[PDB]
RNA sequence: AUAGGAUAGCGCAUUCGGUCGAAUUCUUCUCUGCGGGAUUCCUUUGUAAUUGCACAAGGUGAAAUUUUGGGCAACAGCAGGUCUGUGAUGCUCCUCAAUGUUCUGGGCGACACGCGCACUACAAUGUCAGUGAGAACAAGAAAAACGACGUCGAACCUACUUGAUCAAAAGAGUGGGGAAACCCCGGAAUCACAUAGACCCACUUGGGACCGAGGAUUGCAAUUAUUGGUCGCGCAACGAGGAAUGUCUCGUAGGCGCAGCUCAUCAAACUGUGCCGAUUACGUCCCU
């Protein structure tokens, strides 16, 4: 109805940002503004490999460095000024939140 | 309303049944409408016995590097086979490959310390049958103007008469006779 | 092979000693015990422990089994 | 084609001082003349007007003078000048199509103006070594 | 020609590379026949198993048991 | 020495490529009273390509002297006509 | 107003995954990728999802408008998603719009020809190891 | 017998029919009605850089606009990309590997030119190539004849 | 049908990702943070037991034995490798015509030969020329610089169009994508085709090594060919390879491509990914 704000939640911590996405909902439903629903983006694995030994001598065995993105969508249906009130709270360290507004 | 099948909806498996006394419980005579079932049958040791003897016969045919995995290749190559072999033989197509596997193997082998004459057990004498046959075939159009399924025909009608013009009856006589040495 | 290290042997015998009166012959029911009764990491392990719980229960009801102290 | 064989079948044909295998489909006999690939005899046999299913021992006199002709002078014949294998030649500047021993002779040539100006890869061939760069090391050990 | 019998039991794989296996085959006669429920010890090259059947063609050699 | 394989030679062969009266007469008379009918055999009997040799098989499936039972794009099987 | 008597189900056989819609219709009609079964080819694998309709009999498809979408895999492992998501397809069909006598039967004589015509092939590719060129495949050993 | 109806079907549309029986018909067509726009270097050029060789059916470039014509109306909004990935093919490289190369876009820029010149393909609207609604309407009728076995 | 076989349809005929329609309804497919699920659980005229620990077949089931594949991995050692990873390092050497540091040029590529490891082949279960259906893992652009008036805007990847009133490779124009958003409905190649296509056993339309000529492209610079593309060269061996020898038991071997990585330009390498998919054994201590 009104205009859509919609709040993307990226975190290489996964307990981290479900903790973020869920104080999140929970504080949309304190202020009852009509959220769509936490969509989990699919899961972005950087993958780097690299030769264990630092001289080439050896066994050619390999490490397999592997970093994992998490990334959440809130969709909610109220004023630019709620959505700050709702999103204005303590999150977890490492959790990026971000503020987009919908066309 | 469900019928019986019937390989590449020509060749009845109807009557199919094995002459040899043993490998009746290693060929396999199932029904089928291709010999193509992406079935498991390397998971348990005998499982391989149960897989329909076509389809066996299409797996022999899938060697050498620019032979490997091409089953469906296998399958039109059978299919003109057997109407190869029904135009050879003027009987079931099915039959007569029953019949080549049947008698391409042979009974006794020699092993080991000095060289023992050996039973062979009926796995190991459908499993050489069909990699006979197929060898046979195989080496038999490599440089020729005879195409592969006539030369498969030919090697299957002759292992069915047990004539010595297959490739596969001429290395059985050799091994019993070496075997029979060897007693 | 699937020989029960001496944790799950060691784990199935105490649950056996405190909990006979609630346990029974089948697997699932005596596994559903294990999770309220028992703290551990591994689901794994509670398996493994129900499993030979229940061997225990079906060699206890056949005779005495030593190891086992029911007062 | 289930034509009968002609009469006058020859089993090897005189093209541009070339035995030429009759036996060969027309564009497949073409390609045995120096000078002539696959794409540049099935060029010469669609602008000679040759069905390229006949077998090349059924060319009559007219056609192999045709084919000759075109092949000697593919511009003439609306060939394009990317077509050509010398397209401008570094000591005349013209463009032409090399064909039977006129390919030896000015290969011939280009190795001796190579060699006399002392050029890099005139020295390469005047040793018999690689000239395109590729590494002789473990490589053609005769 | 040849003598079809029946493997009662698989005695175990024998020789270096255990590529062979001793078995007890039962010849299949009909009865009253001289073979009928005879029994010998032969050696089988290839995957064999109990209640299999063989082709034995000579059925006097008696493998040495091992 | 530096050739291992032993390198065997087979004779050649001398298959026409054009037809001519005599073969194209055994082609048109004696392959229609054959029971299993083939490129390669035809080949082999006439002395012939095996290229013409299956265009002188489509003709007489054609003219319906011969009737085709397997085909496929690279493999065409033929026998006589019932009686 | 006739009511819509509808069901959907899946194949799956490596990636490849196909989605049968099974609707009753004017009469029968199954295509694959918007393709009718007789201009599927090669012929073998046209008789390959041939056989979910052959084994248990035509009559149990008529009047049944089947839409066939795969996606993913090779043409062999797209055919057998396919074949089963249509065996699938009349057996939940059948669940859903008639007695367990039949589905049963129906079920019975699919799991008696082929288990996959139902039960998805859990096989799948082994991932590549390092210091192999495959999964099992090691490199080239030299001594000297 | 064989190009009776099975029952309760009418008619026949694209995917319906052999693709290939479908092309040679259209192919057929084109060459039969004589008003398509053939290019003179198609009798000079391969149809890609990845081939080694010119094609060898005369009629290859009416074999080639009627397969865009049913690539178009399979897939609305297809460009020459798309259509280069659909016609490619794998390249000797020598004693190197082999690898896919898409076919070349100017023989199928051409053949597009020459389907938009007989008002069968269009510039649809946000890029691409789309078939008018003649060409929807040639693509099915020529799909029935094909089912009826006219075929020209 | 040119000769046109085999292959399901028998209250409502099908089709239209550009029809850049409009309303509804929904979660079968897809995405995923936590859960569930499998353990010898069930049954043997079984092996064993006279106890136990267990084993083997079958059952149940998506999965039936460490579920599958990986990661991690003790204690003792090696004068193994690395001072060519580090502002990690003792001792020692050079230190203003220097063993520091730049710039120019050459070399690391240089070939009578020997060896490891790959790629391409020796062809018809094929090569060409067409047509069809069709994956997965992944990558993608820049500042305390510069241009525009504290914000974009060009570096990167792409789609479409044009070039095109006439080869490829190019060159251009417009649009999109910070990447489940554009590429993309990811038209990969093996593969398939009743394509009524060409070739027909020959170093041959097998095999493309070597070499010649034109042109384009990356780069500050292409000669000792950077790399594509065109026409020639194919008369370079090679027709299946001696003694020896490597890897491998299930979606595995083998084949087949794709992405990433090195990267201004260049993969016959490697790291991953999917596609087609077997033979054999499920045994032993003979060899090591
Ligand atoms: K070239
Ligand atoms: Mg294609
Ligand atoms: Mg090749
Ligand atoms: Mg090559
Ligand atoms: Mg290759
Ligand atoms: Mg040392
Ligand atoms: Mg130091
Ligand atoms: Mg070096
Ligand atoms: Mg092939
Ligand atoms: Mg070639
Ligand atoms: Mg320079
Ligand atoms: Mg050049
Ligand atoms: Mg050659
Ligand atoms: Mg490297
Ligand atoms: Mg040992
Ligand atoms: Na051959
Ligand atoms: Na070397
Ligand atoms: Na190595
Ligand atoms: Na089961």
């Amino acid at each position: 109805e009104g205009q859509t704000v919609r709040l993307t939640i990226t975190s290489r911590n996964a307990k981290a940002v479900e903790s973020v996405t869920s104080q999140l909902l929970t504080r949309a439903r304190d202020e009852k503004v009509t959220i769509h629903g936490p969509v989990r983006l699919p899961t972005r694995t950087l993958k780097i490999t690299t030769r264990k030994t630092p001289c080439g001598n050896g066994t050619n065995t390999w490490d397999t460095f592997e970093l994992k993105i998490y990334k959440r969508i809130i969709d909610l249906h109220a004023p630019t000024e709620q959505v700050k009130k709702i999103t204005s709270f303590t999150m977890e360290s490492g959790v990026d939140v971000s503020i987009t507004i919908l066309d | 309303s469900s019928k019986t099948p019937k390989l590449f909806n020509k060749w009845s498996f109807e009557g199919l049944e094995t002459s040899e006394l043993a490998l009746r419980d290693h060929i396999s005579t199932t029904a089928a409408y291709v010999p193509h079932t992406s079935g498991r049958w390397q998971k348990r040791r005998f499982y391989k016995a149960r897989m329909p003897i076509v389809e066996r016969l299409a797996n022999g045919l899938m060697f050498k590097g620019r032979g490997n995995g091409r089953k469906l290749q296998a399958a039109r190559l059978l299919k003109h086979t057997l109407e190869i072999i029904h135009l050879l033989t003027d009987e079931n197509p099915l039959q007569v490959v029953v019949d080549a596997v049947s008698k391409g193997a042979p009974r006794e082998d020699s092993t080991r310390v000095r060289r023992q004459a050996v039973d062979v057990s009926p796995m190991r004498r459908v499993n050489e049958a069909i990699y006979q046959m197929c060898k046979g075939a195989r080496e038999a159009a490599f440089r020729n103007l005879k195409s592969m399924p006539e030369c498969l025909a030919d090697e299957i009608v002759n292992a069915s008469k047990g004539s010595s013009n297959s490739y596969a009856i001429k290395k059985k006589d050799e091994v019993e006779r070496v075997a029979k040495a060897n007693r | 092979g699937k020989i029960r290290t001496k944790t799950v042997k060691r784990a199935s015998r105490q649950v056996v000693e405190k909990y006979y009166s609630k346990l029974n012959f089948d697997f699932y029911q005596n596994k559903r015990v294990i999770m309220d009764v028992t703290i551990a990491e591994s689901k794994k392990l509670k398996n493994k422990i129900a499993g030979y719980t229940t061997h225990i229960m079906k060699r206890l009801a056949r005779g005495p089994v030593r190891g086992i102290s029911l007062k | 084609s289930l034509t009968l064989i002609p009469d006058h079948f020859q089993h090897i044909v005189r093209l541009l001082n070339t035995n030429v295998e009759g036996k060969r489909k027309v564009p497949f006999a073409l390609r045995m003349v120096k000078g002539v690939g696959i794409r540049f005899a099935y060029l010469v046999c669609k602008k000679a007007g040759i069905d390229v299913e006949r077998r090349a021992g059924t060319l009559t006199a007219e056609e192999l003078e045709k084919i000759a002709e075109i092949i000697a002078d593919p511009a003439k014949f609306k060939i394009p000048d990317w077509f050509l294998n010398r397209q401008r030649d570094p000591k005349t500047g013209k463009t032409e199509h090399l064909s039977s021993s006129m390919v030896d002779t000015r290969l011939r040539d280009d190795l001796e103006r190579l060699k006399k100006m002392r050029a890099h890869r005139g020295v390469r061939h005047a040793y018999g070594l690689r000239v395109r760069g590729q590494h002789t090391c473990t490589s053609g050990r005769h | 020609q040849a003598q079809v019998g029946l493997i009662i039991k698989v005695l175990g794989r024998t020789g270096s590379r255990g590529n062979v296996t001793q078995v007890r085959v039962r010849l299949m006669a009909e009865a009253g026949s001289p073979d009928y429920n005879r029994t010998i010890v032969r050696n089988v090259k290839g995957p064999c198993k109990e209640n299999d059947m063989l082709s034995l063609m000579e059925t006097e050699r008696e493998a040495r048991r091992l | 020495t530096k050739k291992w394989s032993k390198g065997q030679s087979r004779e050649a062969l001398q298959n026409a490529v054009m037809f001519d009266k005599e073969t194209y007469d055994k082609l048109r008379s004696e392959v229609p009273k054959y029971k299993l009918i083939t490129p390669s055999i035809i080949s082999d009997r006439l002395k012939i390509a095996v290229s013409i040799a299956a265009a002188g098989l489509k003709q007489l499936c054609r003219e319906k002297l011969i009737r085709l039972v397997s085909c496929s794009s690279k493999t065409r099987v033929y026998t006589r006509i019932v009686q | 107003s006739y009511a819509l008597k509808q069901v959907q189900t899946f194949g799956k056989k490596k990636t490849a995954i196909a989605v049968a819609t099974v609707t009753k219709a004017a009469q029968c009609n199954i295509k694959v990728n918007g393709v009718p079964l007789q201009q599927i080819l090669p012929d073998t694998l046209r008789a390959k999802i041939m056989e979910a309709i052959t084994v248990v009999g035509s009559k149990y498809y008529s009047r049944l408008r089947i839409d066939v979408a795969v996606h993913g895999g090779g043409q062999v492992s797209q055919a057998y998603a396919a074949r089963q998501a249509i065996a699938k397809g009349l057996i939940a069909f059948f669940q859903k719009y008639h007695n367990e006598v039949e589905k049963a039967a129906l079920k019975d004589k699919f799991l008696a020809y082929d288990k996959f015509l139902l039960i998805a092939d859990p096989r799948r590719c082994e991932p590549k190891k390092w210091g192999r060129h495959s999964a099992r495949t090691r490199f080239t050993k030299s001594y000297r | 017998n064989k190009i009776h109806r099975i029952g309760k079907r009418k008619g026949a549309t694209l995917k319906d029919v052999s693709a290939w029986r479908w092309i040679k018909t259209a192919a057929r067509h084109f060459k039969q009605e004589g008003k398509i726009f053939v290019p003179n270097c198609t009798e000079i050029m391969k149809s890609s850089h990845g081939r080694e060789r010119a094609p060898q059916n005369p009629d290859w470039y009416y074999i080639r606009c009627a397969a865009v014509l049913r690539a178009i109306y399979l897939r609305p909004g297809v460009g020459y990309g798309g259509l280069s990935k659909r016609f490619g093919n794998k390249k000797n490289y020598g004693s190197r590997p082999e690898h896919t190369v898409t076919s070349s876009t100017g023989p199928l820029h051409w053949a597009c030119k020459s389907l938009t010149k007989l008002g069968l393909v269009e510039p649809g609207a946000q890029s691409g190539q789309r078939l008018t609604r003649k060409g929807h309407k040639f693509a099915d009728s020529l799909a029935f004849q094909v089912q009826i076995r006219k075929f020209g």
